[PDB]
C-alpha cells in the first residue's frame, strides 16, 4: 500500500533542490551541504576525497534515514579557505580522477586485445 | 619552560598481571636517579616496547615550549610554532587524582599522581619536590623517546 | 526504565575498552552522527606518531553537561579493592566519570542498564529531561555507526 | 525445624560495647502450622 | 568530634585567620561541641530505628554527588587549606533545615 514508488530513490520532483548550502553557527568556518536523492555511493567519495586535502579540518557525512534519500555533508576549513570551494576543488579533482582512470583502462583494454 | 617533570626511566616488566588487552600493555618502570616508580599503560602495535628498554619521560602543560596555553583543540595546520616534535611518541590526558603520604599534621613525603589519557593511565610514585608542578584537574601532555 | 540495550550495549563494551582507536576519519564519521556535539574535535589522546582518538573520549564527547559517575564493571575483581591498583584497575574496572568527561573503565548492564545509580539515572537526576532524550539518541546512533 | 541462620535478617544483631554492630549466630526455630499465643507464652521464648 | 587539641593538623586544614578564631572565642568551641552531642544522640536514634545494620536507605538528595559536583564546579583543590568557618557551616545547615 505505501511501498514507495521505486523511481522515487533517485529522481526529483517538482519542489525541491538538489543543493542546499547552510552556514553553521557553532563553529566559524563551516557548511553544511545537503545533497538530495543521493546515498553513500556519492557520500563516501566526497568524504574520503575531502579528507585528503591538506587544509581542511572536518570532513564527514551521514544519512539522516536510510529510507529518506537523503545525505548531509559537514566541511570545515582554516580561516582563509571558504568551505564551498574546497567542494568544488574536491569535485574537479575527482572529475580529473575518474576521466585519467577511464582512458588509462581503455589503454589497457586495447593493450589485452592483441 | 612548562616542563612539568624531566626523568629517565627503564623497563622491568612487560606485564606483570597478564596480557589483559591486545594493544594495550602495562609497563612497570623505575628511574635511575630520582627513584620513582612508574606504572603506565602504551599502545603496543603503534609503538613497540620490550624489557630493558631505556627512555626518558617528560610531562609538559604545552607543547609549544613557549608557556602559552593551548586551550585544547585539535589544529594539525599550527605546526608554526614548532611545538615539542622531537620525541617519538606523543600521548594528552588529564590528571584526576593525587594521592600521598599525608597525615593528619605531617605533610605529605611521597606523592603519588595518577593520569588519564583517554583511558590509558599512569602512577607516578615520586618524592613531593618533583611533584608539586601537578594540579588536579589539570591537562597534561606524555613524551617518549627511545635511548641507545 | 530506560535503558541501552541490545547491539547498542554491546557495541558500547568494545567501543569503551581500553584497547579500540580510531583514525581520523573514523572519528569525523562518528562525530558527524552526533547532535549535541559543540563542533570542536577534542585533542586527541595520541599525537604521535599518528592521531588516534580513543573510544572513551568519543564517548566523553557523548556525556551531556558535568556528571559525576562511578561504577564497577560486571567483571570487577573483589582483589582490586583491597589491595594496590585500586584506582588503576588494570582489568580497567570501575567506571569513573569526572566532569562529564569519562575517565575508566567498561560499561555494561550495570553502567547504562535499568539499574538504579546508572549513568542515565544521574544524567535524567542533573541535567533534566531533553538533554537525557538527546543523550540516549546520541548513544545510539553513534554506537549503531 | 533447627538450624543456625546465614542471613543477616534472621541473625542476632546487638549494640557492643565498643558500639559496633556485631553478627551473632543464635539458634532459631521456624515450626510448621501457627500457635502463636501459645508458643508467646511459652518458657523460654522470646516475646519480642 | 573535630578534635582541635593538636591544632596542627587544624591549621593545616584551615587558614590563619580561621584558625586563631578557632582556637579562641570559647563561644565557638561550645557550639561545635553542642553539634556533636547532637550529632551523638541523633547517632543513637538512627540505631534504635535501624537493626541488622541496614545502612542502604532511600532519600531524595544524593548529597555525596552534590558535593563532589560542587567540588568539580568550582575546581576546589582539596590539597590546600579552604577558607570555611565550621559555624559558617553549622548555621546554614541549620537555616537550610
Amino acid at each position: 500500500m505505501n511501498a514507495p514508488p521505486a523511481f522515487e530513490s533517485f529522481l526529483l520532483f517538482e519542489g525541491e533542490k538538489k543543493i542546499t548550502i547552510n552556514k553553521d553557527t557553532k563553529v566559524p568556518n563551516a557548511c553544511l551541504f545537503t545533497i538530495n536523492k543521493e546515498d553513500h555511493t556519492l557520500g563516501n567519495i566526497i568524504k574520503s576525497q575531502l579528507l585528503k586535502d591538506p587544509q581542511v579540518l572536518f570532513a564527514g557525512y551521514k544519512v539522516p534515514h536510510p529510507l529518506e534519500h537523503k545525505i548531509i555533508i559537514r566541511v570545515q576549513t582554516t580561516p582563509d579557505y571558504s568551505p564551498q570551494e574546497a567542494f568544488t576543488n574536491a569535485i574537479t579533482d575527482l572529475i580529473s580522477e575518474l576521466s585519467l582512470l577511464e582512458e588509462r583502462f581503455r589503454v589497457a583494454i586495447k593493450d589485452k586485445q592483441e | 619552560a612548562g616542563i612539568l617533570f624531566e626523568d629517565i626511566f627503564d623497563v622491568k616488566d612487560i606485564d606483570p598481571e597478564g596480557k589483559k588487552f591486545d594493544r594495550v600493555s602495562r609497563l612497570h618502570c623505575e628511574s635511575e636517579s630520582f627513584k620513582m616508580d612508574l606504572i603506565l599503560d602504551v599502545n603496543i602495535q603503534i609503538y613497540p616496547v620490550d624489557l630493558g628498554d631505556k627512555f626518558r619521560l617528560v610531562i609538559a602543560s604545552t607543547l609549544y615550549e613557549d608557556g602559552t596555553l593551548d586551550d585544547g583543540e585539535y589544529n594539525p595546520t599550527d605546526d608554526r610554532p614548532s611545538r615539542a616534535d622531537q620525541f617519538e611518541y606523543v600521548m594528552y590526558g588529564k590528571v584526576y587524582r593525587i594521592e600521598g603520604d599525608e597525615t593528619s599534621t605531617e605533610a605529605a613525603t611521597r606523592l603519588s599522581a595518577y593520569v588519564s589519557y583517554g583511558g590509558l593511565l599512569m602512577r607516578l610514585q615520586g618524592d613531593a619536590n618533583n611533584l608539586h608542578g601537578f594540579e588536579v584537574d589539570s591537562r597534561v601532555y606524555l613524551l617518549m623517546k627511545k635511548l641507545a | 526504565v530506560m535503558g541501552i540495550v541490545q547491539d547498542t550495549l554491546t557495541a558500547v563494551r568494545k567501543f569503551t575498552k581500553r584497547d579500540v582507536f580510531l583514525e581520523r576519519g573514523e572519528v569525523m564519521n562518528l562525530l558527524m552522527f552526533l547532535s549535541t556535539w559543540d563542533g570542536k574535535v577534542p585533542q586527541p589522546a595520541i599525537l604521535k606518531p599518528r592521531p588516534l582518538w580513543t573510544g572513551k573520549q568519543i564517548f566523553s564527547l557523548i556525556i551531556p553537561g558535568h556528571i559525576n559517575c562511578i561504577r564497577t564493571h560486571s567483571t570487577h575483581p573483589d582483589d582490586e579493592d583491597s589491595g594496590p591498583y585500586k584506582h588503576i584497575s588494570p582489568g580497567d574496572t570501575k567506571v569513573v566519570v569526572e566532569n562529564g568527561e569519562l575517565i575508566m573503565g567498561i560499561l555494561c548492564k550495570k553502567s547504562l542498564g535499568t539499574s538504579a545509580g546508572s549513568l542515565v539515572h544521574i544524567s535524567y537526576l542533573e541535567m533534566g529531561h531533553d538533554i537525557t532524550r538527546l543523550f540516549y539518541s546520541n548513544i545510539q546512533t553513534v554506537i549503531n555507526n | 525445624y533447627m538450624h543456625l541462620p546465614q542471613t543477616d535478617n534472621k541473625k542476632k544483631i546487638i549494640i557492643t560495647e565498643d558500639g559496633e554492630f556485631k553478627a551473632l549466630q543464635e539458634w532459631i526455630l521456624e515450626t510448621d502450622g501457627v500457635s502463636l499465643m501459645r508458643v508467646l507464652s511459652e518458657k523460654d521464648v522470646d516475646p519480642v | 568530634r573535630f578534635d582541635y587539641t593538636n591544632e596542627r593538623a587544624l591549621r593545616r586544614t584551615l587558614q590563619e585567620d580561621l584558625v586563631k578564631d578557632v582556637l579562641s572565642n570559647a563561644h565557638i568551641q561550645n557550639e561545635l561541641e553542642r553539634e556533636f552531642e547532637r550529632m551523638r544522640e541523633d547517632r543513637e536514634v538512627l540505631r534504635v530505628i535501624f537493626p541488622t545494620g541496614d545502612s542502604k536507605v532511600v532519600l531524595p538528595c544524593n548529597l555525596l554527588r552534590m558535593i563532589w559536583n560542587a567540588q568539580k564546579i568550582f575546581h576546589i583543590n582539596p590539597r590546600l587549606p579552604s577558607d570555611l568557618h565550621p559555624i559558617k557551616v553549622v548555621e546554614g545547615v541549620k537555616e537550610l533545615s
